[PDB]
């Protein structure tokens, strides 16, 4: 199951 | 900024003349990701060649696997021709057994 | 014993020639068991393992919606990117990101890994206290600001320690025939003169999984590093691998030349030589 997390630069 | 491709040409098991098999095309350590990659039967490209899903190394270099079912004889040449913008002129590996 | 999940971003800009691309791969160990590709003529998360295939609809809509997000978030960050290092709108860039968790043979997390790049070069990395950030380099340091101020390691430390590692076990258990099975390599050596006093030793490995494998030529029991040619590992595209490591030696001299092949699937390593 992917990653939820949003990483906005 | 950029990586060349190592290139692999091998058959996915051991080659008997006659016998049904898979040729791969294993090109690796490039960057960036476009390339171009033809497989060849006595110098004419290949058609319908499969490819697998791009990804990469653990220091970001790509690599694919380029594949196609194949039945190898003692006079029929197969080759892998890659090119990438870090070369010139398209790379041309031969397979050797 | 252990084993590890993965996921793999590719976001690459293209001027002249649309949005950018975004290709997501998942892997439990060297296995890739799904896909997303957003130039596919209906993108969605895609199973490419016959394991997750029973995952329903839920499974795959959810993880749909999250690429798309992903995507789109990439996109941002190409340009965002652009401004951080000065760079023109005309040139074509590349976003990568790794990340997922480890875990030992009673299931719990061994460590968590979520590290990005920037055209082929480090760019942040979540350190292994899943609580601090390694920028490599003043855009960077920017990007870390960010997270810092958003607490986004905290996020991610939830995941990795939670979600990351029980659907891990999840996919462990389904797909146990495979994921939980070592193959062992099929070994020998290929012994071609190439003069009159000297020959090529080829030490082969075939149909081993995982790819994880150490081949080594020792001659009189001193390893040969320096002079041996070691290819690198290669699927050959029925999930298993190959390798092979060759020497060249003087002819007459090949009984003195060993090869070492340790790997996973075997109970000891093994020692095998050139048989005539």
């Amino acid at each position: 199951l992917s990653s939820p997390v949003t990483k906005s630069w | 900024i950029q990586r060349t491709p190592k290139i692999q040409v091998y058959s996915r098991h051991p080659a008997e003349n006659g016998k049904s098999n898979f040729l791969n095309c294993y090109v690796s350590g490039f960057h960036p990701s476009d390339i171009e990659v033809d497989l060849l039967k006595n110098g004419e490209r290949i058609e319908k060649v499969e490819h697998s899903d791009l990804s990469f190394s653990k220091d970001w270099s790509f690599y694919l696997l380029y594949y196609t079912e194949f039945t190898p004889t003692e006079k029929d040449e197969y080759a892998c021709r890659v090119n990438h913008v870090t070369l010139s002129q398209p790379k041309i590996v031969k397979w050797d057994r | 014993g252990s084993h590890s999940m993965r996921y793999f971003y590719t976001a690459m800009s293209r001027p002249g020639r649309g949005e950018p691309r975004f290709i997501a791969v998942g892997y439990v160990d060297d296995t890739q068991f799904v896909r997303f590709d957003s130039d596919a003529a209906s993108p969605r998360m895609a199973p490419r393992a016959p394991w997750i295939e029973q995952e329903g609809p839920e499974y795959w809509d959810g993880e749909t919606r999250n690429m798309k997000a992903s995507a789109q978030t990439y996109r941002e960050n190409l340009r965002i990117a652009l401004r951080y290092y000065n760079q023109s709108e005309a040139g074509s860039h590349i976003i990568q990101v790794m990340y997922g968790c480890d875990v030992g043979p009673d299931g719990r997390l061994l460590r968590g890994h979520d590290q990005s790049a920037y055209d082929g070069k480090d760019y942040i990395a979540l350190n292994e206290d899943l609580s601090s950030w390694t920028a490599a380099d003043t855009a960077a340091q920017i990007t870390q600001r960010k997270w810092e101020a958003a607490r986004v390691a905290e996020q991610l430390r939830a995941y990795l320690e939670g979600l990351c590692v029980e659907w891990l076990r999840r996919y462990l258990e389904n797909g146990k025939e495979t994921l939980q099975r070592a193959d062992p390599p099929k070994t020998h050596v290929t012994h071609h003169p190439i003069s009159d006093h000297e020959a090529t030793l080829r030490c082969w490995a075939l149909g081993f999984y995982p790819a994880e494998i150490t081949l080594t030529w020792q001659r009189d029991g001193e390893d040969q590093t320096q002079d041996t040619e070691l290819v690198e590992t290669r699927p050959a595209g029925d999930r298993t691998f190959q390798k092979w490591a060759a020497v060249v030696v003087p002819s007459g001299e090949e009984q003195r030349y060993t090869c070492h092949v340790q790997h996973e699937g075997l109970p000891k390593p093994l020692t095998l030589r050139w048989e005539p």
